[PDB]
């Protein structure tokens, strides 16, 4: 795989936690992100920040947060305010030719 | 019986400029006076032949090279010009005969959150020769130390995209380009005018 992810786990609805992304390969001028699938579900995405913009989910509005370092082609996606809805294997995303998937981290929200 | 520019001009989408299309257009009538008023063209020139003629001539067969670049660019599209497009992704010869014909397309090329999907070569060993196409996307060595596959500093790959957004500068807005080649060959014609 050419995505690592970090962070995720479990949390208590309310709480928060940090997922990060490393690339092996340059996506400068390409998109960075995040997609998300929840069980018996279509994955989706989350958020997505490149040259062409920012983008997030409706959902996850004033919540989530994308932040990108260009320079170590590192993404990261804060998550505040979590909520059980928000439970699901949150995958790293970049586009370049073809997509690129990280491995896949679940994150849990219970209460 | 129609030239098919339908196909090429309305394509719901364009090649990147690095993979330019070609089309082969052959045994057909071709109306260019229809085709300039086909839509609202921001570049329709021709070399070596007579816009205005086009309709009473007769070619063996017709090319159409189809690509999207942005809007500064659209002026490499022409005999003896360089920069990043000329050199890397499309070139034409100093004698070059047939028409450039660009328009804006930020409204189906754009994309809220970017669209990714065109890209060009920003690196490159050597210029490409005149209608030359290079598809490749080998890691380019910018310096001194060998890359051997892995992407850094002096090591890249050589593709970037342009990331289209609708709000851009009408300059980094996406134009769609079709270049028209009418070969002459010592052969019986099959695309004429009306």
């Amino acid at each position: 795989l050419q995505l690592v992810e970090s962070g995720g786990g479990l949390v208590q609805a309310g709480g928060s936690m940090r997922l990060s992304c490393a690339a092996s390969i340059s996506f400068s001028s390409f998109p960075m992100g995040w997609h998300r699938q929840a069980p018996g579900k279509q994955r989706e995405l989350v958020a997505k920040t490149g040259i062409g913009g920012t983008a997030y989910d409706d959902s996850v509005k004033g919540r989530f947060t994308i932040s990108r370092d260009n320079t170590k082609n590192t993404v990261y996606l804060q998550m505040n305010s979590l909520k059980v809805e928000d439970t699901a294997v949150y995958y790293c995303w970049g586009w370049r030719m073809n997509d690129y998937w990280g491995q896949g981290t679940q994150v849990t929200v219970s209460s | 019986n129609l030239c098919p520019f339908g196909e090429v001009f309305n394509a719901t989408r364009f090649a990147s400029v690095y993979a330019w299309n070609r089309k082969r257009i052959s045994n057909c009538v071709a109306d260019y006076s229809v085709l300039y008023n086909s839509a609202s063209f921001s570049t329709f020139k021709c070399y070596g032949v007579s816009p205005t003629k086009l309709n009473d001539l007769c070619f063996t067969n017709v090319y159409a090279d189809s690509f999207v670049i942005r809007g500064d660019e659209v002026r490499q599209i022409a005999p003896g010009q360089t920069g990043k497009i000329a050199d890397y992704n499309y070139k034409l010869p100093d004698d070059f005969t047939g028409c450039v014909i660009a328009w804006n397309s930020n409204n189906l090329d754009s994309k809220v959150g970017g669209n990714y999907n065109y890209l060009y070569r920003l690196f490159r060993k050597s210029n490409l020769k005149p209608f030359e196409r290079d598809i490749s996307t080998e890691i380019y060595q910018a310096g001194s130390t060998p890359c051997n596959g892995v992407e850094g500093f002096n090591c890249y790959f050589p593709l970037q995209s342009y990331g289209f957004q609708p709000t851009n500068g009408v300059g980094y807005q996406p134009y769609r380009v079709v270049v028209l080649s009418f070969e002459l060959l010592h052969a019986p014609a099959t695309v004429c005018g009306p």
